[PDB]
Order: C-alpha cells, then structure tokens, then sequence
C-alpha cells in the first residue's frame, strides 16, 4: 500500500508471519531443501569433510634429509 | 754433474709443494663440509614448523 510504508508492511507483517513462522522465515519448503542439499554437500567438496562444527587437529612428521 | 743438482732441487720442491696443501685441504673443506650438512637439515625443520602453522590455519 502507498502510503508507501504500508507496501512495507504489505510485504513486512508477512516477514512477520513468515519470521513468527519456525526457522525464523519459512515455507521455502522441502524444494529449497534439496536445492540447499546440494549446494551445501558441494561445499564440502571443495572445502574437506569432518569439524565443520568443532575443531580440526592435525599432525607434523618428517620422510628423510634426502 | 749439473744435470742431478737441478734434478733433486726440483723434484723435493714437487713433492714438498702438493703435500702442505693436502695438509691445508682436507681440514678445511672437512670443516667446510660439516657445517655444510647441518645447514641443510636445519633448513628442513623450521620450514616445516613455519609451513604447518599456514597449513592448519588454512
């Protein structure tokens, strides 16, 4: 609406809907959720696979003074 | 007569001049060569130091 604010709120009370829905904003649903999948999985390809929630450790070695 | 005084004075010359430097040689190089090697296996041990803090942080 133009009282251009209410256009705002046109879209905002549906953010407040959406946000005072569950994971914040959604409805994005299952489609978005395999697209994500992907993408999210593709990530660690790039990126290694492991403590992407807690913290890598790693490990110092030596083969011979050649 | 002339040919044995000569002879003598530089043959004892030949075998005196290689002999100091042999001397010379062997120590210094030998000296040279160990320090040489430890420069070359201390190299190794800060890189990988230096290169694992990058590798981790990565």
């Amino acid at each position: 609406l133009d009282p251009v604010q209410k256009l705002f709120v046109d879209k905002i009370r549906e953010y407040r809907t959406k946000r005072q829905t569950s994971g914040g904003p959604v409805d994005a649903g299952p489609e978005y959720q395999q697209d994500l999948d992907r993408e999210l999985f593709k990530l660690k390809q790039m990126y290694g696979k492991a403590d992407m929630n807690t913290f890598p450790n790693f490990t110092f070695e030596d083969p011979k003074f050649e | 007569q002339l040919e044995e005084v000569k002879q003598a004075s530089i043959k004892q010359i030949q075998d005196a001049i290689d002999m100091e430097k042999s001397q010379q040689a062997l120590v210094q190089k030998r000296h040279y060569l160990f320090d040489v090697q430890r420069n070359n296996i201390a190299m190794a041990l800060e890189v990988t130091y230096r290169e694992r803090l990058h590798r981790v942080y990565r």
